C-alpha cells in the first residue's frame, strides 16, 4: 500500500485539477446548493403569483 | 488631441472617465450582480436565525 | 420605505445582512479591477472622442 | 535572416532565450485574460459597428 500510495496521489490529483479548473471557467466558482436554488425559484413563483 | 501635454486638464479627465466605466464594468458584474442574487439568502438566513 | 420602518433590530439585521454580503466582496471585487485596469496603467490610448 | 542562420548553437541559445522569457509570462497573460473577460462572459454587449 505505501509504495502505490505515491502514484495513486500523484493520479487523484490529476483528476482534482482538470475538475477545479472547469469550475472556475464554467460557472465562476459560484456556490450552489438545493436550498438556495429552491427558496430562489420560490421568491419568483412569490412575485409571479402577487 | 495631440497637444496632450499642452491641455493636461482634459487629458487627465479622459484617462479618469476611461478607467472609471471599465472598473464600472467589472464592478456591475462581480460586486453588484453577487449582491443581488447573494442579498435574500442572506437575508432569509439571518432574519430565520434571529 | 419599507415595512420594516418599525421594528429596528430586524431592520438593523437586514442592513447588517447587506454590509456582510458587501464586505465580503469587496476585496475580490478591487483586485479584479486592478487586473483589468493593467493595460490602461501602460499605455491609456486617448480616442479623440473621448 | 540574421546573421546567426548558422552556428545553430548560438541560434539555439537566443531560440531557448525568446521560449524561456515567454514560457515564464505565459500564466499570468492566460489568467489575466479570463478575469479581464469575466464581465464580457456575462453580457457582451454588441454595437452596430461591431
Amino acid at each position: 500500500m505505501s509504495s502505490k500510495l505515491n502514484e495513486t496521489t500523484e493520479a487523484i490529483q490529476r483528476e482534482l485539477e482538470e475538475t477545479t479548473y472547469q469550475f472556475k471557467v464554467q460557472y465562476n466558482e459560484q456556490p450552489m446548493s438545493a436550498e438556495s436554488y429552491l427558496a430562489a425559484s420560490l421568491d419568483d413563483f412569490k412575485h409571479q403569483f402577487h | 488631441l495631440t497637444n496632450k501635454y499642452y491641455c493636461p486638464e482634459v487629458f487627465l479627465d479622459a484617462v479618469a472617465t476611461k478607467l472609471a466605466q471599465t472598473a464600472v464594468l467589472f464592478l456591475n458584474v462581480e460586486m453588484l450582480n453577487d449582491f443581488y442574487v447573494r442579498f435574500p439568502r442572506e437575508v432569509e438566513a439571518k432574519l430565520h436565525e434571529h | 420605505k419599507s415595512s420594516f420602518a418599525k421594528h429596528p433590530s430586524a431592520r438593523k439585521v437586514i442592513s447588517d445582512a447587506a454590509a456582510t454580503v458587501l464586505a465580503d466582496r469587496s476585496y475580490a471585487t478591487s483586485d479584479g479591477i486592478e487586473i483589468s485596469l493593467k493595460p490602461y496603467k501602460f499605455d491609456p490610448d486617448i480616442q479623440p472622442n473621448e
